Order: C-alpha cells, then structure tokens, then sequence
C-alpha cells in the first residue's frame, strides 16, 4: 500500500510552535521530493513548502519564510514541518504530497489525509449530544442527533455503528458566537421502521477523546 | 491563477472549466479533483494527459493565456470542486487556482420539511435549540423563517447546508433556533415556514409545546 500519513496537528495558542511530521510507506521515500501543502477551512488549495531528496534544497512561500523550517529523515521515510510564531493565517489542513516529474513538469501524484491545525487560545471541550426525535408523511421519517458546544473541529458521526448510511446527512458545523462548534446528523427511514428498529448516533470527538452512543426513539 | 467559482453541468453533458495566466500556454498546467472531507486528486497533467485509472472522459488543453479541464459524458459523482496548477519558476513555488464548484443540473425537487422540538435533556441544561430540517430539495436556494406564536424571529437562527448530493444531486439544509430554557417555556407555537422554488406556496412545519 502506497501511502502518506501525517500527525501533530492540534490547537495551539497564537505564537506558539508545533512540528508536523508526514510517514511515507510503500515506495522509495529518497527518491522523491516532498512537499507539504495546506487548505484553510472553506478555502483553496496552498502549496507551503519543499525539500528535495538529499535536503540540499528547500523552497517555502514567502508567507512562511523563517517561521517554518521543512526537513525530512529518509532513513525514517518521514517528512517533517516546524512551524513557529503560528497565527490564524495558519489556521489549515496540512497535507503531505508526493512530486511526480513527468515529462513536461511537475505535479502531485500521492496526498495524505492531512492533519487539522487549529491556531487559537480556545480551550478543548468535548460535545453535548442531544436526540432530534422523530414524531411524518407520505411514509418518511426523520430522526437525528444535535452535536453541541464543541471546540475544535471535527466530529465524526455514524449510525448504528456504520450500519446505516442511505438516507444520512451530517451536516457541516456552524460556528456559535460563543466560539463553540454545533452540527446536526439526520437520517431518514420507513415510519414503519420507528417502533422496532432501534436507531443510535455514535459521535466521536477524538481531540476530546468523546465518544457518544446517543439512541434516538420517538 | 484565476478560475470560474462555479460550473454548471447537466448529465451526459460537457463540462469546461477554465485556468487563466499570463502565457499559461507556456508551461505545463495540471489538474486536481478534491471531493469534500478528501486530499485532492490529479486527473490530467502535463496539460491533456491522464494518469493511469482516470477516465478518458476527463481531458486538457492549454493555449495562450486559458488552459482548459474537460470533463465529457458528465455523472452526479463528478460534483466536486477543481484546481489547477503550475510551477512558477521565476519565483520557484507550486501556485493553486482559485478552484471551481462543479455542481450538476437537475430537475426542481421539493424539499421533505421535518421539525424537531428541543430535547428534555437539552432544556435540563438551560438552553433549548428547536431544529428545522429541509430534506433532499433542489436548487440549493431557500428560506427559512421562523415563528414563535407568529411572532417573527430575527438574530437567533443560524443554518447548514450539505454538499450537493453525489448520487441524487440534491442539497439537505438545517435551520436551527436557539433560546434559553427561560424564554422557551414562556411560547406555545414554534413553527417553521419554507419558501422553495418547488412549493407552489410555503409550506409551515410547527409543533404545540407539549
Ligand atoms: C522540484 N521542483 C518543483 C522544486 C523544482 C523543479 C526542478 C527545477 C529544474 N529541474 C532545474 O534544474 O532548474
């Protein structure tokens, strides 16, 4: 399995440090130059920094210049990203990517999943999970769980444990004025379904180490 | 590199999405596909070429100061947003598009109005939020008011909107009011009112306290 993971993202207070790192499995990590790439949430793609296979050469985008220092151990097949003097500009998924030089230029050709750096003084706060209980037409039920008062991003949300997937929607969180994350998950069922068929979001906020089993009954 | 935000595309039909830059015709431009919660995924490079396991349906060009994304015989599983990319020698940096939106055309549907009184678990803890769904409509635009034994409510509202649906092309939206526990117990009527380009006149989703 050819594959990038990176780890070290988190909440830190503005002006503080993180380092990132980026493990590479199934190929040839000294062959390739890496680079890390970043997206603010509900924004575009940003290219950071890269670092060629010996690490003679690096390049960064001035809006990083000094502040982040990239790095990488082939022995370890791991990239690396110091970040210092963070600030909400910074605020981004990271991602690890692989260079691919094809005849005519250069491109990404491998992506990690990427790893959430929160840039802020909030303190950690795992949710309050509420049932949206059903109580109907034309055969349909709705039913769903309110995820409240959060910090940081994300949640995850499953029904029954993953079981159930047709008719779900999770929708993207909503930022309250009190700077806490709230989303809701929905799904819709057979109304016939509602008086045997036992319905539980399962909710994981893995910075909080929350996890939730919350059964939805009418 | 400039992009349209937004391309709109029926089924089957022909998508082309745009790069613009000085002489962009000049170097290579490659392109990526990033589904939501996903890392973006190269599916033309070196302008017009296709890594192995894309679909020849997905096609480039490139010329003077515009390279183009084609993507043909387009499916609901295309909507995603698209970026494309160069390296800028002369400053010696990868440079993004600003991407664009693909969202698939479809037929008007209805939204399936549901809503939800708040929990007594939640009002155990001082705070009541009264959510009003809107399932499986389209287009994207709607409008959502909300009515506290008619009384009309303004500042206390905040909504959600999915994605469009990869499957069904649709959008799901919640709306969800929020009072205290206080101000809650003092109301009867709580009712929603949508507004739709598929509802011949809104449709109003309310609840009796109790
Ligand atoms: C790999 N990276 C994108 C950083 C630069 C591309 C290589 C630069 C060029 N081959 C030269 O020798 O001038």
């Amino acid at each position: 399995e050819v594959q990038l993971v990176e780890t070290g993202g988190g909440v830190v207070q503005p002006g503080r440090s993180l380092r990132l790192s980026c493990t590479a499995s199934g190929f040839t990590f000294r062959d390739y130059w890496m680079s890390w790439v970043r997206q603010a949430p509900g924004k575009g793609l940003e290219w950071v920094a890269d670092i060629n296979p010996d690490g003679i050469t690096r390049y960064y985008i001035d809006a990083v210049k000094g502040r982040f220092t990239i790095s990488r151990d082939n022995a370890k097949s791991s990239l690396y990203l110091q970040m210092n003097s963070l600030g909400a500009e910074d605020t981004a998924v990271y991602y690890c990517a692989r260079e691919f030089h094809s005849g005519l230029g250069w491109h990404f050709d491998l992506w990690g999943r990427g790893t959430l750096v929160t840039v802020s003084s909030a303190s950690t706060k795992g949710p309050s999970v509420f049932p949206l209980a059903p109580s109907t037409s034309g055969g349909t039920a709705a039913l769903g769980c309110l995820v409240k008062d959060y910090f940081p991003e994300p949640v995850t949300v499953s029904w029954n444990s993953g079981a159930l997937t047709s008719g779900v929607h999770t929708f993207p969180a909503v930022l309250q004025s009190s700077g806490l994350y709230s989303l809701s998950s929905v799904v819709t069922v057979p109304s016939s379904s509602l008086g045997t068929q036992t319905y539980i979001c399962n909710v994981n906020h893995k910075p909080s180490n929350t996890k939730v089993d919350k059964k939805v009954e009418p | 590199l400039t992009q349209p935000p937004s391309v709109s595309v029926a089924p089957g039909q022909t998508a082309r999405i745009t790069c613009g830059g000085t002489n962009i015709g000049d170097i290579s431009v490659h392109w990526y596909q990033q589904r939501p919660g996903q890392a973006p995924l190269v599916v033309v490079y070196d302008d017009s070429d296709r890594p192995s396991g894309i679909p020849e349906r997905f096609s480039g060009s490139n010329s003077g100061n515009t390279a183009t994304l084609t993507i043909s015989r387009v499916e609901a599983g295309d909507e995603a947003d698209y970026y494309c990319q160069v390296w800028d020698d002369s400053i010696n940096a990868y440079v993004f598009g600003t991407g664009t939106k693909v969202t698939v055309l479809r037929t008007v549907a209805a939204p399936s109005v549901f809503i939800f009184p708040p929990s007594d678990s939640q009002l155990k803890s001082g705070t009541a939020s009264v959510v009003c769904l809107l399932n499986n409509f389209y287009p994207r635009e709607a409008k959502v008011q909300w009515k506290v034994d008619n009384a009309l409510q303004s500042g206390n509202s905040q909504e959600s909107v999915t994605e469009q649906d990869s499957k069904d092309s649709t959008y799901s939206l919640s709306s969800t009011l929020t009072l205290s526990k206080a101000d809650y117990e003092k109301h009867k009527v709580y009712a929603c009112e949508v507004t739709h380009q598929g509802l011949s006149s809104p449709v109003t989703k309310s609840f009796n306290r109790g």
